[PDB]
């Protein structure tokens, strides 16, 4: 996914949602906040999305 | 300060039980 | 070697024309270790995805 070669559709039917503010003129790569998220799933709960 | 609960201690053991490690040092990622 | 081995044949042995009456004793021994009562225990629900 994170090369250009996949695209994943997650079925939620309703979530807890969390978002981050940047600043426009700030180049950056968001993978981390996703790997972080994904490190904190398992078959129990799920932290919010990010 | 909310209201919550303990779970009953039967549901915590079983859910307990199963929860995989979300990370794993796998040597491949080709 | 329940019976018909004790002092007969060796301890690496097994005497092979008394086999059917050592059987027949494994399996009564087999049958007498199982009487129980198979009792119920706390039956619960998983909240767990799987």
């Amino acid at each position: 996914v994170k090369a250009g070669r996949t695209r994943v559709l997650v079925e939620l039917g309703h979530y807890v949602y969390t978002l981050h503010y940047y600043d426009p003129q700030i180049s950056l790569d968001e993978a981390p906040i996703l790997e972080e998220w994904l490190s904190k799933i398992n078959p129990a709960g799920i932290p919010p999305v990010p | 300060d909310i209201i919550t609960r303990p779970t009953s201690d039967s549901i915590a053991a079983v859910a307990n039980a199963t929860k995989p490690a979300a990370v794993v040092s796998d040597p491949q990622s080709m | 070697k329940t019976v018909l081995s004790r002092g007969y044949i060796d301890n690496a042995q097994f005497n092979p024309l008394a086999l059917r009456s050592n059987v027949l004793l494994m399996l009564l021994q087999f049958t007498l270790s199982n009487l129980k009562i198979n009792k119920s225990s706390t039956f619960t629900s998983d909240v767990t995805t799987i």
